[PDB]
RNA sequence: UAUUAAUCUAGAGUGUGGUAGGGAGUUUUGGAAUUUCAUGUGGAGCGGUGAAAUGCGUAGAUAUAUGAAGGAACACCAGUGGCGAAGGCGAAAACUUAGGCCAUUACUGACGCUUAGGCUUGAAAGUGUGGGGAGCAAAUAGGAUUAGAUACCCUAGUAGUCCACACCGUAAACGAUAGAUACUAGCUGUCGGGGCGAUCCCCUCGGUAGUGAAGUUAACACAUUAAGUAUCUCGCCUGG
């Protein structure tokens, strides 16, 4: 994930490409399950047709 | 005339994709575009069958109620009703239990006028805090009271311009005998009123007409001039 | 307008400290001409809740029709899944009923009843479901005149 | 009356019979179609002779084979349905053969049983006076 | 290679039959071979055999029918799998 | 069977060794033929895939006996010259209706869309119209007559009035 | 904005209708859920399918824009 | 009620045209990333929770960057989901390919469905054999809050987890909803088919879901896939 726009600019465009990754990537310190990744998954697919729509 | 198809305008459409069984027959299926149209002959025969049952009511001369809850467009035709016939109506909240429960709402409708009539009578005599107080006690029976403080009596025939706007009206109505009138609409349910009319709100040229001719019904019954109810197509009130 | 009642529900509510007690009452109105009319409410004490329960009740009164006056077809009626099991008896076998029931029958006009009550013994569902029984009943006229053929048999 | 489309066959006719009629009065629809049988259409004809139900359709396609038929429901002048609920009583496990000793009177004299005794469909009345008894097939009252 | 023409027009009866019990049982026999090399490859395909089961006595109702039926109508039909 | 192969070449070697590949992939095909012989020039590949960065991409559109994949797959992936060996089949589901002709509309339409950037388009790349027709084909059809009839029934018009009067 | 039943093409492959493909599939090589693509979904699955091969025939990098 | 004969299919299913899906199993490949190995550097920390601690570490640990071996599963794609006999399936691909979907007029022509008997599968754990322990982790070892504590957590680590023959043939096997047949709105929203159009906003019929009419239920709540409507069948609950 490069991010190359100015000397701060490119950071300001890198912070949400930070945050998608460490909420990507948070998912192997802890327990979870196939069944259970099926069932977030399916959750967050409520969360943003509710919300997001 | 009696509802007829140059009075309605375009009184056709509705909200996308909302229709009970049932209401397909006062209002026709789903359009290629989503919409749901009014149509004008079952439109002028449901009103023909309400007219002359609202002109063999006021022969038997009972108590009536021009319903406009509503904010502008239907107050603005129940005030051009009251101001055309002499007729108790109920523009502010219809209160969820009038004629079901109006006793200790006739000793409450009685202290307001108790009340206004001893303000007129009085002429300062106490601190001025407790004529602020009196003066917010009167107008908080005024935001409640304000539509249902004309009629001392239960209303022996009652018109609604929306049968799920009118709620607690068909319910006070259904607790009585007395027949309902209402605009139906393709989102409400025909089971509910007495006298269903694929009369729309979202489209004024059907709502509008109804209310005139309502009030001619009576009007013509108390021998006096007549607005419409006569007109190939009667005054386009078109809301915005 | 006799408005007799039935069963008390003896019933309280929790709330901050202390329990509010605002037991229940059930009541039937009639007035000896078949008129029958049944209502729940509830007050702190017993007059209050007796005076809404009758009001409630006695603001709808229903008559129903009498011929060989028992429900002269078996039939269960369920309000709250209650079973009330009504079925003809003949002119002379005497009346056998249910206290509850025997109050039901008897404030319609109606004669000797085999009747039976299943089940569970709480009175509130157990009127509710002889009431339903009792007025879901059709009278021979009915079908003799919504049926093309007029004769009834 | 042309079908347009064919209908697709019940486990048992009678409960088809059973299913359409009460889902139409149950959705508020005036017509019903069943499969025609010489049994069917004789209850469906002497259901019509009782004042139950309204005009029937026997529609044949090509031979006697493809048979339906399609009878609209009786409703009165007061929108009260004449069907107040049709029921089967020669039902596929249970059977129920009555003799003529044991021809009973609906809701004591006020519902029409359907008999077929020993030559067809008879309503109760006859049945009783025929000294004949037989299959109770259905019960509409 | 489900053989799903070829099987059927082979077992006809009639001018115009492609639903002949006959190619019925036919088409059915196939599946059931191919679905059994598909089981001797595949042991834990559970889909598969209970589709299988399913086939096999299918075909067994449908050859006591024809057999309570017509003799004729499977006079022609003894070239079922067996032994 | 449809089929198709996409050949990746070995890094970013010269094109001859991309036809040297392509030689050595025609007699891997042992008879199930029908292949057009296409190359999508040089085609860098962004993260490490077998061992390479780059390659040069060759599709062969194929039909036939459904046998000669596996050996394909095994002989290109153990020479080096070759890093992806990809083979396409039924898997792989998409459309090949035999109504097609009905959709050159939306054939123009799209590249229409595709090309909204031009002040000469009014429709939008996601713009509701319907404008379709609603054809249905999809009456199963039987003919069929009447036999009997019997005992004509009529009601009352829909418009309910309570008790029909109130004089 | 579907680009499969729009074009009309309805063949879906590897490399047809690359572009259309990519229309779903965001710079950061990532590709847009139902909710955003909005389309039949149909295309959209085989999208899912063709740009995950082409992430196994490095069309596109894993974690990489 | 059951049988007899054949044409009609209209459910059993079948044909032609199309057809979505991570179905399943078997097979093929790949490395983003970690560990071992290779190059190094570097100074005093790393490891981590509730505060920390066990533990690794000056011999070079953690870190720092890629590369061969290794094996796990394959960020988003992932759907008010699809498929799937529930069970379960998500890098990609192939073989068999089960079944889902309509246009299904056409087709043997009642053949049918449940189904105790029986057959099979039913996750995963664990475990007999052959592997890796790279990574994880039951058991295990330590520190730690509980009055201890085996229980929260953290660190490591054997079988095992992962693969194949597989076994236990058990579940929170959940839609806590047995199947098959015929029918029942609307609407909310995901999907398939045919049809015809730019795609959504088009129709029809279905798969998986919901609010909700009639209908049903003890209410919550089912509701087109019923717990409905009726039928058919099997098994079970007649108190803990």
């Amino acid at each position: 994930e490069v991010k190359n726009d100015d000397l701060e600019l490119a950071l300001k465009k890198f912070k949400r490409v930070s945050l998608e990754i460490r909420r990507l990537a948070q998912r192997h310190e802890y327990h979870l399950r196939k069944g259970m990744r099926l069932r977030e998954k399916r959750k967050i697919a409520q969360k943003k047709r509710r919300k997001f729509r | 005339s009696l509802a007829k198809l140059g009075e309605m305008r375009t009184h056709v459409g509705m909200v996308k994709r909302y229709w009970n069984p049932k209401m397909g027959f006062f209002i026709e299926p789903e359009r290629k575009h989503n919409n749901d149209h009014f149509v004008l002959e079952l439109q002028r025969q449901s009103l023909q069958t309400a007219y002359n049952y609202v002109k063999e009511v006021a022969q038997n001369n009972g108590q009536i109620l021009f319903v406009g809850t509503k904010n502008d467009y239907v107050k603005k035709l129940v005030n051009n009703i009251a101001k055309r016939v002499d007729v108790a109506f109920i523009t502010q909240r219809w209160l969820g239990g009038t004629l079901t429960n109006f006793k200790t709402l006739s000793i409450s409708i009685n202290k307001l006028n108790k009340l206004v009539e001893k303000q007129a009578e009085n002429a300062a005599d106490l601190t001025k805090k407790e004529n602020l107080m009196l003066s917010r006690e009167i107008e908080r029976l005024e935001k409640f009271f304000g539509g249902v403080k004309s009629l001392k009596r239960l209303p022996n025939l009652l018109i609604v311009d929306d049968p799920v706007y009118e709620k607690n009206a068909v319910a006070e109505a259904n607790i009585l005998r007395i027949p309902v009138v209402a605009l139906c609409n393709t989102n409400t349910n025909p089971e509910l009123v007495d006298f269903i009319i694929p009369a729309n709100n979202h489209q004024p040229q059907s709502t509008c007409l109804l209310m005139n001719l309502l009030a001619d019904a009576v009007a013509e019954a108390k021998a006096m001039p007549t607005m419409f109810a006569y007109k190939p197509d009667e005054e386009i009130q078109i809301e915005i | 307008f006799e408005e007799r009642i039935v069963k008390l529900k003896r019933i309280s509510k929790t709330t901050k400290g202390g329990r509010n007690m605002r037991f229940s009452v059930l009541v039937v109105v009639g007035n000896r001409k078949g008129k029958i009319g049944y209502g729940i409410a509830k007050a702190l004490e017993v007059p209050n809740a007796i005076k809404k329960a009758i009001k409630a009740a006695h603001n709808s009164l229903h008559t129903i029709e009498i011929h060989k006056g028992s429900i002269y077809h078996e039939v269960i009626g369920r309000s709250g899944a209650s079973r009330v099991l009504l079925k003809p008896a003949p002119q002379g076998t005497g009346i056998i009923a249910g206290g509850a029931i025997r109050a039901i029958i008897e404030l319609a006009g109606y004669s000797d009843i085999y009747t039976k009550n299943l089940g569970r013994n709480t009175p509130i569902n157990m009127i509710h479901a002889t009431m339903d029984g009792i007025l879901k009943q059709l009278s021979p006229r009915r079908v003799a005149i919504l049926r093309n053929k007029n004769l009834n048999e | 009356i042309t079908t347009t489309k064919p209908i697709k066959a019940h486990f048992d006719p009678v409960a088809d019979l059973l299913t359409k009629i009460n889902n139409a009065r149950k959705a508020k629809l005036m017509t019903v179609t069943t499969i025609a049988s010489k049994l069917k259409i004789a209850i469906l004809e002497i259901l019509v002779k009782e004042g139950y139900l309204a005009n029937f359709q026997v529609l044949e396609n090509k031979s006697k084979t493809k048979r339906i038929v399609t009878f609209n429901l009786k409703y009165t002048q007061r929108r009260i349905p004449s069907i107040n609920g049709v029921k089967q009583i020669s039902k596929p496990g249970l059977r129920i053969y009555r003799p003529f000793e044991k021809l009973p009177l609906v809701l004591n004299g006020l519902g029409i049983a359907i008999i077929s005794t020993s030559d067809g469909v008879m309503t109760d009345k006859v049945a009783r006076l025929k000294k004949i008894g037989g299959e109770i097939l259905a019960y509409v009252w | 290679q489900i053989d799903k023409n070829g099987i059927i027009k082979s077992a006809q009866l009639h001018d115009k039959d492609v639903g002949s019990i006959q190619v019925q049982v036919s088409l059915l026999t196939s599946q059931i071979k191919q679905l059994t090399d598909h089981l001797l490859a595949n042991k834990k395909d559970f889909i598969s055999k209970r589709g299988l089961y399913a086939k096999v006595s299918k075909r067994k109702r449908l050859l006591k029918y024809l057999k309570h039926n017509d003799l004729e109508a499977y006079r022609n039909l003894v070239k079922t799998l067996n032994l | 069977m449809q089929y198709n192969i996409i050949l990746l070449v070995d890094g970013s070697l010269s094109l001859e060794q991309a036809n040297q590949v392509n030689e050595k992939q025609q007699q891997t095909l042992t008879n199930v033929e029908g292949l057009q012989t296409e190359y999508l020039g040089l085609k860098e590949l962004a993260y490490p895939i077998k061992k390479q960065l780059s390659a040069h991409y060759y599709r062969w559109k194929f039909s036939g006996d459904n046998q000669s994949t596996k050996d394909f797959k095994r002989t290109a992936n153990i020479n080096k010259q070759v890093l992806r060996e990809l083979i396409i089949n039924l898997e792989r589901e998409y459309g090949y209706l035999a109504s097609i002709n009905p959709k050159k509309q939306q054939l123009a339409l799209q590249k229409r869309a595709k090309y909204d950037e031009i002040i000469a388009r009014e429709n939008n790349p996601e713009n509701p119209d319907v404008p379709v027709t609603s054809g249905l084909a999809s009456t199963q059809p039987r003919l069929s007559r009447t036999e009997k009839a019997q005992k004509p029934k009529e009601e009352l018009w829909d418009v309910v009035q309570k008790m029909g009067n109130f004089d | 904005y579907c680009r499969f039943c729009a074009i009309g093409q309805l063949r879906i492959d590897l490399i047809d209708d690359l572009e259309a493909l990519k229309r779903f599939l965001s710079p950061y090589a990532k590709i847009n859920p139902r909710r955003i693509t909005g389309n039949c979904q149909m295309h959209q699955r085989h999208v899912a399918k063709a740009l995950k091969r082409a992430r196994y025939l490095a069309l596109v990098p894993f974690v990489k824009d």
